[PDB]
């Protein structure tokens, strides 16, 4: 509603990375081919991500607009277009940490 | 104004035994000049078949 | 340019080289350490509040 | 008609074969049409031989011998045509003879094995590789030797290179910093370049003296003694200094591979490699390159002499050592066959690489068949040439002419090993010895300029690549008709004198006459004129050798008119110049546009698709003409018979002309009488006027050919089934559709209409719940199916010509996967010219049509007869092409005169003669004018007033002799048209000849609404139908931003393209009338915080009040 | 600073690293996911590496692996580069080759964006055009100003609705002469903007009326060609459509040609007669 | 080891179409025809399985990856969109939803509202369209209301113009 | 440096 003014760049805080995340990608499972469909928790799976179709659901228990902002009792999907299939995120948990290759090999090493 | 071959569909074509092209005889048609008498004569169709 | 019939107002190649030297270098600090260069009316900035509103010149 | 040819240098020399740079080289690259017998062994047999004896010894069991004994080739598979109907590859089948030995008794032959099916040549020099001719362009290096250039930075003192070239080979450097090192590099580190001498058997003693006794630098050979007192030592102790941590025993293995076979190239025992040898340093080839494995002692007659003529080059005049890199003597170039024989061979490197790994796989003897042979490599690799290589490209065929320089044209940029992108300057400037060799007009235009240009007139490439260029004899003050093809280096040693210099037959005729020895314009004497050049048109190329008066045109705006005919469209109507150079003859007959009699006979049937003649042999042959076919670009390509029925034809007399021809002469556009006057501003900076009059003759008119093509998918929601059904409206648009599915030949298609239909299905994998609905409504039992139907592209269509469907049991074509089926239609199109065309001389007055005026009012001459074209004055003066100015004058009289002429290139016609048939000229316009009944007007004086006052005739005589004056000047009378009254002040006019050209892709304006948006970038994306946005550059930001358009600007950056939630609302807007919506955050922004927010980054949008808002709508928040 | 360590990685949206399906059933993907698939797989071998028992060696052996990984998606190149497998030795295209790369993100930010509303085709002098005005192929218009022609059809009797009028035009053959007139209605007071190959200068775009006419060709004026460097040898200028009112108003109020006349270079004007006008006023 | 995971028999699988792909390369000089592969594998091979198995055999292609002039072209701008409504489609739904919505109203909610939801806004039962009335004032009200509906929308063409 | 040969070495 309000015009942007500024814009920022930050570090990201871990607790940064999942407040802006939906799920976990915990599987390495693109999608199978039989199915056309997200495998498992996967890269694609529509929980993390989203929804692949419309206003509708995934499974088709609410279909229109009137309840444009609720989510479905057996799985959850509240909806607009896949627009959010495109602009949601998830996050992987590494086990053991590793570093930001851009802050540990830009000349001057920003941690070293 | 218009022509008609019997056997010609496109203006592209060729005619077997005719040296010439369809577009290179509707040209020559250009060239032909017809003179009728009266307002009583506003299309006329001339006809020609020729052989061998 | 000139030597070329070009003739553009001197105008313009001053706006430009007026940002060539909007930076400066430092060597009397207050709220940044010394050795850095920047924006010459940012120091402007600092400098006036720091002698006019806020004392200790 | 009549031709009158005005200059006279005796043409001692038919120009060459145009093409033999194509043919000839793929002829000894592949010398398949004469038996192994034949000595010719270069090329195919050559790199056959060189990867064939795969000698396998030891590692397990071996003693491997695979033998190749001949190469034979011999029936195509299909035929030229029925590989252009279907798509196929016109490629001859090739299986050479083998026979593998065996270490224990037995060896087996398995004769034949084809692997490799290697295209063939048209007879004309193009290719046909899939579908489309195909040209192979030649290319330009540094030839394989060894050359002294000048040090880097240090102003002392140069260095010394050898260039071995294929890539895998050695590259070496002499260099000399004498505080304490001498710099000899292969791979890229240094050393001593004694130790190698040493290696060889030269010791510091017989070295030192016979070498440098003249030259002191003899002192840093023999300064580490140390390690020069010992011999087959030294050997090993290189081996130590290259580096990996090796065997310090090798007896002779790495020694062998700078020493004979591989790394030293494998080329010409003789020439090739050792011409670069005994003229620029050293005398012999102790065999090809540095070579020997006799007594496992090494000889190298070469690695001495580099240095002897480096410590000669720095010491004294022995010669002038210092190599000019661009000279083309040191520049090669390579012909088809040396591309393909390449590729050839790269390919039996790749089969005979993983046929040794069937010499240990195979279990025992019977292996000669299979188990050494495999086609799969040398298909791809030869397949990869003439289909992917950066250097086949589509024929030219713009109309032949176009086609054949095409096929003439050399490159720099290919193989990427040679010139690449980086470096130009040096290599794209004109170099003096780009003499006859090389035209200095021809080369396009841009940053990739100078690269990329087609050879000269009598240019030809000899044995190696090396342009020679004619250049006749002259033994004393007499001039010979001999002629010698030079060298490009050769060419330096002697004195040579142009062909402008006057001539008696073999006696110079002037003392201080021309002539220019190295590179540098000098006057000498007619005692020293060693050789003379052989021709005015060897000096540059075909393509530019057809302008009339090059000689007063602007080298600059030449070469537009050079490139100006490769785009010229073949007329219906072809007309050849008013005034002709001299070639439009040679081109069309050595182009293959024209049919020509082979032997004299007569004529039997005249047809108009054959010409069946008789020659007196007692035989007659059916001669096809190609009535209309597809041109590359789209150009009409037909044989228009000019013999009538029983003809006694000349032997090579044209039978029928090409589709750019009138009789025989090279034809395109049409001379047409023109004024050289300003109009209202219809011309003003390069705009043409043009006379209605051309229209109504079908003058410029052109027959254009797109062809459509679409495909019936298999999908796995149902085949794509292509019929005349069109699910959804009316039957309208199913008329011409009238064989069931296709379009009906001879349909005038306009855009928009059904081409051809198809039929896919719905949905990805379910229905439509609301759809479900509506149809249920009025009609439930609704065909499922979508309407995908091939239709007219905007633009253009024009009548079906013809139509090819393959369906399910192919005879014998080739259909790709999942494509069920293809439909191709063949649409032609009559082009008369208009307001959009561009017409051009071949001078380089290039311009566009901007008015048609009504023969009512254009500018009219005297007797009735009015101007077709009016260029404007203005485009002459700046650039400077008078030679169109010439060639109008020419043309007056022609027109008069009724007769055609032919102005040689520098030697044609001049001021004088032209000045005379002029006044040959005024006699038929005005002496007609005297008897018809009539005098001069009010106006023809009122006109004559103002040019006396101006100067153009003698004050004083009669406006009968005043106006032949003022004629003879080129310029004549006209009345305006519009009212009747003059034009103060002569104008010139007359018949100039002027193309018209062809229209790209482009030229068909591209106006997009509303489209398809890419997947990932969310700009709009054309294609097919929708004709895709147009790019808002930088630059043009920059425009608006300079200006206040702040909207406007952030529209082209929301609005238009990436705002997905604001191109959606703004159409919406718009179509309800609503005054367009306020942009919301683009697509671009979005994209780019998430990919940001990717990286561990956050970048967070703020309020007036460090506080956060919102641009992702409401898909962020979390549930 | 406690964050530049990494141990939740953030992963980019789905529909920006498609899966597609392309031809004879083909797929396309974002080269992202050959990336992400590397972390993940690694990530979850480490976990049940751990568990299963951990001998020393070996789990810092992946632990290093999953750190390259790590910075492969991040940043490819940087260190060593990751390559889809034999077919292609190609850097992955890495997030950060995304935001800057060769032809990157801030990049191709600026390097340029299709309009909805442009078209562009070859240009022709027009003589009595006044400095005003630019001849433009109503051909051209229709596609241009559609929309706002839809909407003025049901103003008019031609057409009943929207949809309607969209299918009324889907063919050539099918437009009535009452649709010119209506387009030619809508363009009443309403202005485009023209380009030329290179902008050089903010005179590289203006601002004219369009005055409808035949044909393919763009008619422009005799003097603007002096701040176009467009000559007419085949030059073609593209033209874009101003939708707000402001844009409108801006456009026609301070970006119209026969506003600007002289340089922002120099107090020289740029209306100046060129070749032809002089060369008549000069005799 | 793919992008697209394939079972262990769809892998095997894989391994013995090549293999036998090897076989028939050895000495047709015809890379073969998905005639041969299907005869020389076995049981139950024909045509569209071996087709098939190759489709998948493919691995990917990389979306970026240099197109035409490798210059500098990259492969995922020119796939068009399909589940975004280009504006043609948003300006169909707003007619559309305003015309439909506008004859709903003016109207029997008994058999129409039941119609137009049980196809409008759920999945697709006449019987169970109708909450307590039987069939009989179903296809009585359906037919009759959707006919009338219909014969008028004929007098004021809106709707003729098929917006699909 | 390079990780093959390191994890080699490492182990071996
Ligand atoms: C081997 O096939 C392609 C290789 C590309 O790769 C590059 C990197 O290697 C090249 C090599 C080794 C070349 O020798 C040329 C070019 C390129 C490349 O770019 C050219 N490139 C351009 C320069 C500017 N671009 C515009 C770009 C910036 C958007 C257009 C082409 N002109 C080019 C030429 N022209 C001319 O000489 C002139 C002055 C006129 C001839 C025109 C006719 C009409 C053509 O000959 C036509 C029949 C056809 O052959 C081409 C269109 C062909 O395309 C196909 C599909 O066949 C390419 C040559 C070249 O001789
Ligand atoms: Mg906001
Ligand atoms: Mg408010
Ligand atoms: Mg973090
Ligand atoms: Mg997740
Ligand atoms: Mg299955
Ligand atoms: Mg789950
Ligand atoms: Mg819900
Ligand atoms: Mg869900
Ligand atoms: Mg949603
Ligand atoms: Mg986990
Ligand atoms: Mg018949
Ligand atoms: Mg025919
Ligand atoms: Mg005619
Ligand atoms: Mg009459
Ligand atoms: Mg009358
Ligand atoms: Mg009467
Ligand atoms: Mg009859
Ligand atoms: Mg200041
Ligand atoms: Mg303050
Ligand atoms: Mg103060
Ligand atoms: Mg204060
Ligand atoms: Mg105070
Ligand atoms: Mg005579
Ligand atoms: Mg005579
Ligand atoms: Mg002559
Ligand atoms: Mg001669
Ligand atoms: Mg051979
Ligand atoms: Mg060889
Ligand atoms: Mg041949
Ligand atoms: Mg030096
Ligand atoms: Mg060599
Ligand atoms: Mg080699
Ligand atoms: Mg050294
Ligand atoms: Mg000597
Ligand atoms: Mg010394
Ligand atoms: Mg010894
Ligand atoms: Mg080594
Ligand atoms: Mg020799
Ligand atoms: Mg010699
Ligand atoms: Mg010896
Ligand atoms: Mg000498
Ligand atoms: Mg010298
Ligand atoms: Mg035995
Ligand atoms: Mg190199
Ligand atoms: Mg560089
Ligand atoms: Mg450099
Ligand atoms: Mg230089
Ligand atoms: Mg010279
Ligand atoms: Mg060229
Ligand atoms: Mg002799
Ligand atoms: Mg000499
Ligand atoms: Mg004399
Ligand atoms: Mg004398
Ligand atoms: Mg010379
Ligand atoms: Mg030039
Ligand atoms: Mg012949
Ligand atoms: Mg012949
Ligand atoms: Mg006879
Ligand atoms: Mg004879
Ligand atoms: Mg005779
Ligand atoms: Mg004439
Ligand atoms: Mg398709
Ligand atoms: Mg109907
Ligand atoms: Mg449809
Ligand atoms: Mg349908
Ligand atoms: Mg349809
Ligand atoms: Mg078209
Ligand atoms: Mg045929
Ligand atoms: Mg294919
Ligand atoms: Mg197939
Ligand atoms: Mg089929
Ligand atoms: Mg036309
Ligand atoms: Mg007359
Ligand atoms: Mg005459
Ligand atoms: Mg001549
Ligand atoms: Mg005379
Ligand atoms: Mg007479
Ligand atoms: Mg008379
Ligand atoms: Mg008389
Ligand atoms: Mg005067
Ligand atoms: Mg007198
Ligand atoms: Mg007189
Ligand atoms: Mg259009
Ligand atoms: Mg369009
Ligand atoms: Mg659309
Ligand atoms: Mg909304
Ligand atoms: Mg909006
Ligand atoms: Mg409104
Ligand atoms: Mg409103
Ligand atoms: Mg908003
Ligand atoms: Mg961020
Ligand atoms: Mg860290
Ligand atoms: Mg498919
Ligand atoms: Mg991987
Ligand atoms: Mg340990
Ligand atoms: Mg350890
Ligand atoms: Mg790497
Ligand atoms: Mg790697
Ligand atoms: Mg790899
Ligand atoms: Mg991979
Ligand atoms: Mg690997
Ligand atoms: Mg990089
Ligand atoms: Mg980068
Ligand atoms: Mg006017
Ligand atoms: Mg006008
Ligand atoms: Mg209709
Ligand atoms: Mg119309
Ligand atoms: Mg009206
Ligand atoms: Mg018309
Ligand atoms: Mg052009
Ligand atoms: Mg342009
Ligand atoms: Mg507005
Ligand atoms: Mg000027
Ligand atoms: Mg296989
Ligand atoms: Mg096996
Ligand atoms: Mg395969
Ligand atoms: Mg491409
Ligand atoms: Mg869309
Ligand atoms: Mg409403
Ligand atoms: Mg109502
Ligand atoms: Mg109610
Ligand atoms: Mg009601
Ligand atoms: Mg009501
Ligand atoms: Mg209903
Ligand atoms: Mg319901
Ligand atoms: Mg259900
Ligand atoms: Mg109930
Ligand atoms: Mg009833
Ligand atoms: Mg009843
Ligand atoms: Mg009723
Ligand atoms: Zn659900």
């Amino acid at each position: 509603k309000k015009e942007v003014r500024k814009v920022r760049i930050a570090l990201a805080s871990p607790e940064k990375i999942r407040s802006w995340s939906y799920g976990e990608v915990e599987k390495p499972e693109t999608i199978n081919y039989r199915t056309l469909k997200p495998e498992r928790d996967g890269l694609f799976d529509e929980r993390i991500f989203g929804p692949i179709k419309d206003y509708e659901c995934a499974c088709g228990k609410y279909k229109r607009q009137r309840f444009e902002g609720k989510v479905c009792e057996r799985c959850g999907v509240e909806v607009t277009k896949s627009i959010v299939r495109r602009y949601r995120m998830g996050h992987i948990e590494l086990a053991t940490p590793a570093a930001h290759i851009w802050f540990v090999k830009d000349v001057p090493s920003k941690i070293g | 104004t218009s022509v008609y071959i019997e056997d010609v569909l496109h203006e592209f074509s060729t005619i077997p035994g005719v040296k010439e092209d369809v577009v290179e005889i509707i040209l020559n048609l250009k060239e032909l000049v017809v003179r009728f008498l009266n307002p009583s004569l506003q299309t006329v169709t001339l006809l020609l078949k020729a052989e061998g | 340019y000139r030597a070329q019939g070009v003739k553009l107002h001197d105008k313009h190649i001053e706006i430009v080289v007026r940002q060539m030297m909007k930076y400066v270098e430092v060597t009397d600090p207050g709220d940044s350490r010394l050795l850095e260069g920047q924006v010459l009316e940012k120091w402007d900035v600092e400098a006036l509040n720091e002698r006019l509103i806020a004392e200790g010149k | 008609m009549e031709i009158k040819r005005f200059g006279r240098i005796r043409e001692v020399i038919p120009l060459p074969p145009l093409t033999e740079i194509q043919v000839e080289s793929y002829r000894r690259a592949l010398q398949a049409d004469v038996p192994p017998e034949k000595r010719e062994n270069v090329g195919i047999q050559a790199a056959f031989r060189e990867t064939f004896p795969i000698e396998e010894e030891d590692k397990g069991k071996g003693g491997l011998v695979l033998d190749f004994l001949e190469y034979r080739l011999g029936e195509p598979p299909f035929p030229q045509d029925e590989c252009r109907e279907k798509d196929l590859t016109y490629q001859a089948p090739l299986y050479a003879r083998l026979q593998l030995i065996h270490k224990d008794t037995g060896l087996i032959k398995e004769d034949e094995v084809f692997l490799g099916h290697i295209p063939l040549m048209t007879e004309d020099g193009s290719f046909i590789i899939n579908g489309a001719d195909r040209v192979i362009v030649s290319q330009i290096h540094r030839s394989p030797g060894v050359y002294f250039t000048p040090d880097p930075a240090r102003p002392g003192r140069y260095i010394a290179s050898i260039i071995p070239l294929p890539k895998r080979g050695p590259w070496i450097d002499l260099e000399v910093e004498p505080n304490g090192v001498v710099s000899m590099k292969v791979n890229k580190r240094k050393f001593p370049l004694v130790l190698l001498l040493r290696v060889l058997g030269y010791d510091q003693e017989t070295l030192a003296r016979e070498l440098g006794a003249y030259g002191e630098l003899v002192q840093g050979l023999m300064d580490e003694s140390v390690f020069a007192m010992r011999p087959e030592e030294a050997l090993i102790r290189l081996f130590t200094l290259l580096r990996p941590g090796d065997p310090p025993k090798r007896d002779k293995a790495v020694a062998y591979v700078y020493g004979l076979i591989a790394d030293p190239r494998r080329y010409d025992l003789g020439e090739a490699g050792r011409y670069k040898a005994e003229e620029k340093l050293g005398i012999r080839l102790s065999g090809r390159t540095l070579a020997r494995f006799e007594d496992g002692e090494f000889k190298d007659e070469v690695f001495l002499p580099t240095l002897r003529y480096l410590f000669a080059l720095t010491a004294g005049v022995p010669g002038h050592e210092v190599d000019d890199i661009d000279h083309l003597g040191n520049r090669r170039i390579r012909t088809v066959g040396e591309l393909m024989t390449d590729q050839f061979r790269v390919g039996l490197a790749r089969l005979a690489r993983g046929v040794r790994e069937r010499m240990l796989m195979g279990s025992e003897d019977s292996l000669t068949p299979a188990k050494l042979v495999n086609s799969r490599p040398l298909e791809a690799a030869i397949r990869e040439f003439f289909s992917r290589s950066q250097l086949s490209q589509f024929k030219d065929e713009t109309n032949p002419l176009s086609s054949l320089r095409h096929k003439r044209r050399i490159s720099a940029l290919g193989p990427g090993g040679l010139t690449r992108e980086r470096a130009g300057f040096d290599v794209r400037d004109v170099h003096r010895t780009h003499y006859g060799r090389i035209c200095p007009v021809e080369t396009p235009e841009g940053a990739n300029i100078g690269l990329i240009t087609s050879l000269a007139a009598y240019a030809r490439v000899d044995e190696l690549g090396f342009i020679r260029t004619p250049y006749r004899r002259v033994v004393g003050g007499v001039v010979t008709d001999e002629v010698v093809y030079m060298t490009a280096t050769e060419e330096d040693r002697y004195t040579i004198a142009q062909a402008n210099t006057p001539l008696e037959g073999n006696r110079i005729a002037a003392e201080r006459v021309v002539a220019r020895r190295k590179g540098e314009p000098v006057i000498v004497s007619p005692e020293e004129v060693e050789f003379m050049d052989v021709s005015p048109k060897q000096v540059f190329s075909v393509n530019t050798n057809l302008i009339p008066f090059l000689e007063h045109d602007d080298a600059n705006r030449a070469l537009m008119g050079s490139n100006m005919q490769t785009q010229a469209v073949p007329l219906i109507r072809a007309q050849a110049p008013v005034v002709m150079t001299g070639l439009e003859e040679r081109v069309v007959r050595d182009s293959l546009a024209a049919l020509y009699a082979e032997e004299d006979g007569e004529v039997a049937k005249v047809d108009g698709n054959r010409i069946v003649v008789r020659y007196e042999d007692g035989r007659l042959v059916e001669y096809p003409l190609r009535r209309f076919y597809r041109s590359n670009q789209g150009t009409a390509l037909d044989q228009r018979p000019r013999v009538v029925v029983g003809q006694r034809v000349r032997k090579g007399d044209l039978l029928a002309d090409g589709p750019a021809s009138e009789n025989g002469f090279l034809a395109l556009g049409q001379n047409v009488l023109v004024a050289i006057m300003p109009f209202d501003g219809y011309n003003f900076e390069d705009a043409i006027v043009i006379s209605e009059e051309l229209l109504k003759r079908d003058f410029y008119t052109s027959i254009h050919i797109e062809r459509y093509e679409i495909e019936a998918r298999d999908t796995k929601l149902g085949p794509e089934r292509i019929t005349r059904d069109i699910p959804h409206l009316s039957e309208a648009a199913l008329r011409d559709l009238d064989e069931e599915g296709v379009v009906r030949i001879g349909a005038e298609v306009k855009p928009g209409d059904i081409l051809v239909g198809r039929t896919s299905f719905k949905g990805e994998s379910e229905p439509t719940p609301e759809e479900r609905l509506l149809r249920s409504i009025f009609g439930e039992k609704a065909r499922d199916v979508k309407d995908t139907s091939l239709r007219v592209p905007p633009g253009e269509g024009g009548i079906v010509v013809r139509t090819v469907r393959l369906r399910r049991g192919d005879p014998g074509v080739e259909l790709k996967p999942g494509v069920r089926e293809v439909v191709r239609v063949y649409v032609a199109q009559k082009r008369k010219l208009q307001v959009g065309d561009k017409l051009a001389n071949r001078h380089g007055n290039k311009g566009v049509v901007a008015k048609i005026l009504p023969v009512e009012d254009m500018p009219h001459l005297p007797d009735g007869t009015p101007v077709d074209v009016i260029l404007n004055p203005l485009g002459v003066p700046s650039r400077m092409n008078l030679g169109q100015i010439l060639e109008t004058h020419l043309g007056l009289a022609g027109y008069f005169l009724g007769q055609r002429y032919i102005s040689p290139i520098f030697d044609g016609a001049k001021e004088p003669e032209i000045k005379e048939l002029l006044a040959q000229a005024f006699e038929v316009y005005f002496g007609k004018r005297k008897g018809e009944g009539f005098g001069v007007d009010k106006r023809e004086v009122e006109v004559l007033r103002r040019a006396e006052k101006l100067g153009l005739v003698t004050p004083g005589k009669t406006p009968e002799e005043q106006l032949k004056e003022l004629f003879l000047q080129g310029k004549v009378v006209l009345y305006d048209g519009r009212t009747g009254e003059p034009i103060e002040g002569p104008i010139v006019v007359g018949q100039m000849f002027i193309m018209k050209l062809y229209h790209m892709v482009e030229d068909k304006m591209h106006a997009r609404s509303t489209g398809p948006y890419s997947l990932i970038t969310q700009q709009p994306l054309g294609g097919k139908a929708q004709f895709g946005g147009q790019r808002f550059g930088e630059m043009e930001v920059w425009a608006l931003e300079a200006y206040g358009a702040a909207h406007t600007l952030q529209e082209m950056l929301t609005l238009k393209s990436d705002d997905i939630e604001g191109r959606n609302a703004a159409y919406e807007a718009i179509i309800k009338g609503e005054d367009v919506p306020e942009p919301s955050v683009p697509e671009s922004f979005r994209v780019l915080v998430k990919e940001l927010q990717a990286l561990a980054l956050d970048v967070q949008t703020l309020d007036e009040k460090d506080n956060p808002v919102d641009i992702f709508e409401g898909l962020a928040s979390k549930r | 600073p406690e964050w530049m360590i990494l141990e939740a990685v953030p992963v980019l949206p789905p529909d920006l690293r498609p899966m597609v399906q392309v031809d004879g059933g083909r797929f396309a993907t974002s080269d992202l996911n050959d990336l992400y698939r590397r972390l993940i797989n690694r990530n979850n071998r480490l976990k049940k590496l751990l568990a299963q028992g951990a001998p020393e060696i070996i789990i810092r052996n992946e632990k290093r692996m999953l750190q390259e990984a790590v910075d492969a998606l991040l940043d490819n190149g940087r260190r060593g580069a990751p390559v889809t497998n034999p077919g292609s030795d190609r850097p992955l295209r890495s997030l950060t080759d995304i935001l800057s790369g060769k032809q990157g993100r801030f990049r191709q930010n600026l390097l340029g964006k299709r309009v909805d509303y442009s078209g562009r085709s070859v240009i022709v002098v027009g003589p009595q055009l006044k400095l005003h005005q630019c001849g433009l192929p109503k051909r051209m218009a229709l596609e241009l100003f559609k929309p706002f022609l839809l909407k003025k059809m049901e103003e008019k009797g031609i057409a009943p609705n929207v949809k309607a009028a969209r299918r009324m035009l889907e063919r050539q053959r099918d437009i009535k002469d009452e649709v010119w007139d209506a387009l030619e209605e809508v363009i009443h007071g309403k202005v485009v903007l023209l380009n030329r190959a290179p902008t050089l200068h903010r005179l590289g775009i203006q601002a004219f009326q369009p005055v409808l006419v035949e044909g393919q060709s763009i008619q422009l004026h005799p003097l603007v060609c002096e701040a176009f460097n467009a000559d007419f040898d085949g030059d073609q200028m593209a033209v874009h459509v101003p939708l707000s009112s402001f844009a409108q108003a801006e456009a026609r109020i301070q970006m119209l040609s026969a506003h600007n006349l002289l340089s922002p270079a120099s107090g020289e004007p740029l209306a100046k007669p060129s070749r032809d006008i002089i060369l008549g006023l000069y005799y | 080891a793919r992008t697209i995971r394939i079972p262990v028999h769809m892998v095997e699988t894989i391994n013995k179409l090549s293999r036998t792909a090897r076989q028939l390369q050895q000495e047709l000089g015809r890379e073969p025809t998905y005639e041969e592969i299907a005869e020389a594998m076995g049981p139950g091979w024909d045509a569209k399985r071996v087709e098939e198995t190759l489709k998948i055999a493919q691995e990917p292609v990389s979306l970026e990856t240099p197109i035409g002039d490798e210059k500098d072209s990259f492969y995922g701008d020119f796939i068009p969109d399909e589940h975004l409504p280009s504006p043609v489609d948003a300006a169909t739904q707003s007619l559309l939803s305003e015309e439909l919505e506008k004859a709903l109203s003016k109207l029997s909610e008994r058999e129409a509202m039941v119609l137009k939801l049980r196809k409008g806004l759920i999945d697709g039962e006449e019987v169970g369209a109708f909450f307590g009335v039987t069939r009989e004032r179903i296809r009585q009200i359906e037919n009759k209301a959707l006919r009338k509906l219909k014969y008028h929308e004929s007098r004021t063409r809106k709707l003729r113009d098929f917006l699909d | 440096k390079i990780s093959t040969s390191d994890p080699v070495r490492q182990y071996l």
